[PDB]
C-alpha cells in the first residue's frame, strides 16, 4: 500500500469444533500459499525454447503453533483421527487484522483434516515453554479482500 | 531510626581465623520467559519466571606467617572430589552479635589468587578466594 | 430445498456480535454451500462468478 | 493456558523393570509425537487439487539421556535384548509435573522393548560429564489429562 | 514559571516502607520498520512504528533492623508463580501531594541483590532490587 | 563503463492488465538470466578432448517481490489462471533507470504467464512486513540498449 | 567577521512551548561503492556515491507542572499509525529572527525516557525525546 | 549416579601385542556403542501402527588418536596385515577409571584387527602436532561393572 | 619464485571480436585447469592395490566477470549464438602481469565459445552494482612461460 | 614419544626428474594414509553380528601445494602426461625432519604419475598469492623409521 500492514496481528478461527477462546489464538501462521505443476515439450525446428504446459494446482499443509494447552476442542479433533480413523473435515478461517482489530483480508481453508500432531523435547537444563505444534491438510483456498 | 553500617561483620568457613578484609557477590537471580498470540491487542509480551541463578563469592584476607589455611582446603581436590563446607556470613551489632545472617549450602573453592610483588610496593600482601556454592537463604529478624 | 439448507447453518451465528468479524463468516459459509451445488449441475453458469 | 507451562521439570517411571531411584531421572527426553501416511490420486476432469488419503498412523522412536550410573536396572533390561535375543516389552509413563511436583498431563507408551545403547566419545583435553543414551521402540501412546 | 526538583518523592510497593535512597528505569520504547521500492526517486526509506519494548525498574533502599521485605517478596517465586503488585511512583508537591505520578503494571522481582562488606568501609549499607513489568502510563495533570 | 551503473533504481511494467502506480513497484527482481544445454562425444583416436555440441536455449522463471497490496490487478489476473485455469499470456518491461530517471537498459519478456503465488508465515513475535512474491513462466527476452 | 554563538536558538515541533535545553543529531550521511579491474596500473579502487542514511535528532527539556506534551505525541502510535509533524529548528540572531535553519520532514517519536530519583540529587529533573524522520534541508542564505 | 563421573581419565590396553608403556596412552577413543536392524510388516486390518522385528545386532568400528609414536609396536601389528595380508586377531580392553586410578567400568572388546591408518596432513604455515589414527574392526562387546 | 607473484594484474585479449578497451578489463577470471579420466581393474593375485588407466583429458568452462557494460562488442557476440545458433568459435589469451606490465606467463585458450550470460538480481534496497557474468567453452589449452 | 614431533618442517623429493631447489619445497603436502574394503555376510543361526572380510588395500592420490612457479621442472613432467599421453612413472620421497634437518621418519612413494594441476583463481580487489596444485596417482607406499 503506500505503507504496506505488518504481520504480527492475526486470528485463526475453526468451524465445526466447538468454540473456546483459548483455541483461536497462536504464535505463528504457515504454508498459504500455491503452485502449478508444468510438462516439457521439444518441438522440432523450434531451437530457441521448450514449450511448457500446466497439468495440476498443488497446495501446502497448513501449519500452526503455540504453547501447550491441556484442554483443547481442536486437539481432542485431532485423536479422535489420530487413534480411530474417524475423520470429519472443517473449513477454517484466517484473518489478518488492521488497528480497530477488523480484518483487512482474510483466507477461505476448505475441507480440513488432522495429519500431524507434537510436543517439542524436554530439557532439564534449560529455561523454555513447552510448544505444541499441529498440520491440517485442505483441499484449497480462497481470498477475500 | 537508623541504618546499619558495613565494617563490622565475621565469617565462619571452617578455617581458624573468621576475620576477612573484603566479602563480595551474595546475589539472587532468576530468569524470564517471554510470551505474545498473534491475536492479542497490546503489542508487548507477557512474562513469567523461569530457572535460577547463584554468583560466586569472593572472600579477601592478609597473609600472615605460618597460616596457610587457603591453599589447605584447595589442595583437597582429587579429580571430581573435594571437601564442600557449609558457609555463615554474619553482620554484627555493638554486643559482637548477628543481626543479619547470609547462610550458604555446599561451597567448595574455584581458584586461589597470589599477591604481586614490587620493590616500591609499600603496602600489606592481600590473598584472596572465589567460591562456587549451591544456594543462599538470607536471615534478618 | 436450497434455502432451507441455507437457513439451517446460519443459525450458529444468531447471537454473535454484529460486525466485519462475523459479516465475513457468514458470506464465506454460503459461498461454500452453493459452490457445491454449482459442481453438482443445479446452477448455471461457466464459473461461480 | 493464560500462562503456559515450562518443560523442565518431568518424570519417567517404568513398569516391569525392579524401581530404583536413580533409574527415574533424566537429563531429555524426546520423540513423543505422530504422523499420518497418505496417498495421492489424480481424478481426471478436476483441475484444482489432487485427492490425499490417509493409511497408516507412525510414531518415532523414544530417546532418553542422563549420566553414566553403573548399577541401572534398565541397562541390565536392555542387555538381555542386545546381548542374547531375549526380549520382554514393558509399559512406561512420561509425566510433566506441576508446582505441586503433580501431573499436569501425562503419556502412557505402550509394549516398548531397547532397540539402542551408547556413550559418548572421551577426551583427555576436554573437560566433560559422561553421557549415556537409550532409545526404545513402542506401538503406540495414549494421553491422560 | 520554574521547573521541577527531583528529590522529594514516594513509592508504593506492597511493603512497609515508602521511602528510598534511587528509582530508575522510567522509559518507553518503539521499534522501526523500514520500507523502498526500487522505482522511487529517493534513494533513502520510509518508516513506521513497530512492535513496543518496557524497561525494568531498579529500586535502592539502606538496610535496616528487622526488615527483610525484599527476600520475602523474591521468595514468593515457586517454579512459574509469582506475587505480582501493582507499582505506583509518584513526586510530591511542597504539601507532600502528588504532581507527576507513574503507574506500573504486574511487576515482579528478577534479582535481588546484598551489599559488600569492607575493613575501612566508613559507609552505609545499601540493598537494591531490579524488576520485571508489562506497562506504564505517565500522569501529568 | 568508467563508472559503472548501480542496481537500486527500475521500473516493472505489465502489457495487457490495467495499470496502477502500485502495480509498477517491486521491492526485487530476479531470473533475467539464459544458458545452453549441450551434449558430449568421444571420437577414437582423439585423446586430447571431447566434443561438445549445443542443444537447445534455457530460461530461468521470473520473480518479483513486494510489501502485500490487496487491490492488485496483477493479483486478480494470476487468481484466474491459479483457480480456473484461464490463462491468457501477457508481455512485460524490465527497466533500468539513470539519474533522469529515464531507461540505460531495457529487458523486453515475451508470453509471460503465472505459476506461482505466496506470502511469507506470520509471526507474533516479530516486528516483520507482509512479504507477496510473484512467480512467472516466459518464453524468452530481449535486450534493447 | 566574528562567527555565530550556539546558545540562543528555538524549536517549532507542535506543541505549546518551543524552548529546549538541548539539541542534537542534525546529520547528513552518504555510502561509498569501490571498485577495481585486474589490468589497471593503479593498485588502489576508484571510488562512487551509494545510497543516503538520516540520523535522529534528540531533544531534552525541563519537567514543568500540568505539561504531558511528550507522553501525549508518543501515545498518538496506533500499530502502524502515528502522527507525522513538520520539525523546523532555528538559529537566532539579536532581534530573535531566524539566522540558521533546519527543516525536518515526517518526523515521530521513537522512545521517550523519563528521569531518575535520588535522594540527594539537587538538580532539575529534565525528560528527553528521540525523533525518526525521512530527510533533512539546511538553508543559511 | 549422584555425581556422575567425568569422560577425562581412561587407558587402553591390547592383548597379543607385545606391551610398551608407549602405546597404552591415547588422546581419544570412540565407538562404543551398539544397535538393532529392524523389519518392518503391515497387517491387514490393523491400521493403528506396523509392526517391527528386529534381525541382527550392530557394531561400529573403535577408534584411537594420539601424537605420532615413531616405534610403536600396535603401527608394526598394522603394518603386517596392511601390507602381507596377514591377519592375527586380538583381544582390547577400555578402562574408565577413579581417582584412585582403578577402574570404574571396562569394556571387553573381541577379536579385533586393523582395517585403516593415517597421518594427518602437514602445514608449513601452521603451529601445530602430528596425530596419528587408528580404526580397527571386531565382533562384539561385554562390559564389567 | 624466491618470492612468488601475486594475482591482482592481469589482462584478458580476444581474437576475432573488433577491439575495445573496455572490453578487456575484468574483475575476474577463473577455470584455468585440467583433470584426467581413468578407469579402475583389479588382477587376481595382486591383494596390494587396484590398476588405474588414463582415459582422456578435461577441461572446465571459462568464467569472465565485470561491472555491467552496455555497448560490449564480446556481449553482441554472446547474442549471436544465444538468440540465431550463429557460432562462431574464437581464440583469446590470458596474461598474468608483472611491475612493468608485461606478462609473466600466459595462456593460450583455443576455439572458444558462449554457453551462458547472466545479471545478478536487483535489489532496491541495498547499495551494490550491477554485476555482468560471461562463461565459456573450449577445446584446450597451452601456456607460454 | 614423551613430546610429540611438529608438522610444519619436512621436504619433498623426486627421482626421475632434474632436481633443483625451488622445486623441493612446499607449503603444503596431503594424502599419506591406506585403507581395506571389505565385504559382510550373515550365517544363518549366528544373530550377534555379521561377519566381514578384507579385499583390497587402497590409497588416495597425494596432493602437493605451493606459490607459483615458472620454470618448474615437475610441471615440464607434468606437461608431456597431460598434453601429449606420454606417461613416464616416478618415485618420490616425503621426509619429516628434526631440529638437526635430518629425518625423524620417510615415506617411500612408489610408481607416481599426475592426474591433476591447476592455479587458484585471479581476483582484481583482493590481496593474495597466486597459489598452484599438483595431484599424483601412486601404487602405494612404504615407510622407513
Amino acid at each position: 500500500t503506500y505503507y504496506p500492514p505488518s504481520s504480527f496481528h492475526f486470528l485463526v478461527e475453526f468451524t465445526g469444533i466447538d468454540a473456546k477462546n483459548n483455541d483461536h489464538e497462536f504464535q505463528s501462521v504457515s504454508g498459504l500459499s500455491v503452485d502449478i505443476d508444468t510438462e516439457e515439450f521439444a518441438e522440432g525446428g523450434e531451437n530457441r525454447f521448450k514449450h511448457k504446459f500446466p497439468v495440476k494446482t498443488k497446495y501446502p499443509n497448513l501449519v500452526l503453533k503455540r504453547g501447550v494447552l491441556v484442554d483443547s476442542k481442536v486437539i481432542s479433533w485431532c485423536r479422535d483421527a489420530i487413534e480411530d480413523f474417524e475423520f470429519k473435515p472443517i473449513d477454517l478461517t484466517v484473518k489478518l487484522l488492521n488497528e480497530e482489530h477488523q480484518p483487512l483480508m482474510t483466507w477461505n481453508v476448505v475441507h480440513a483434516y488432522p495429519v500431524k500432531w507434537s510436543v517439542e523435547d524436554f530439557n532439564a537444563q534449560e529455561s523454555k515453554m513447552a510448544i505444541e505444534s499441529v498440520e491440517l491438510s485442505y483441499n484449497y483456498f480462497k481470498t477475500i479482500v | 531510626s537508623y541504618p546499619l553500617s558495613k565494617f563490622h561483620f565475621s565469617v565462619e568457613w571452617g578455617g581458624t581465623k573468621i576475620g576477612f578484609t573484603e566479602v563480595s557477590g551474595l546475589d539472587l537471580e532468576t530468569e524470564i520467559i517471554e510470551y505474545r498470540h498473534g491475536a492479542s491487542p497490546e503489542y508487548s509480551k507477557i512474562k513469567m519466571p523461569g530457572m535460577q541463578k547463584f554468583s560466586n563469592i569472593t572472600l579477601k584476607r592478609g597473609t600472615f606467617k605460618s597460616d596457610n589455611e587457603y591453599f589447605q582446603w584447595y589442595n583437597t581436590i582429587n579429580l571430581n572430589k573435594v571437601e564442600r563446607r557449609d558457609l555463615t556470613i554474619s553482620l554484627l551489632n555493638e554486643e559482637h552479635e548477628p543481626v543479619v545472617t547470609w547462610k550458604v549450602k555446599n561451597a567448595w573453592p574455584l581458584k586461589v589468587q597470589s599477591t604481586d610483588l614490587k620493590g616500591d610496593g609499600n603496602e600489606v600482601a592481600i590473598e584472596s578466594m572465589e567460591l562456587a556454592h549451591e544456594g543462599l537463604v538470607i536471615q534478618n529478624e | 430445498m436450497a434455502e432451507e439448507s441455507i437457513k439451517k447453518a446460519t443459525e450458529q451465528f444468531v447471537f454473535e456480535p454484529n460486525d466485519g468479524n462475523t459479516w465475513v463468516r457468514v458470506r464465506a459459509m454460503i459461498e461454500n454451500f452453493l459452490i457445491l451445488q454449482w459442481r453438482a449441475g443445479a446452477l448455471a453458469g461457466a464459473k461461480p462468478e
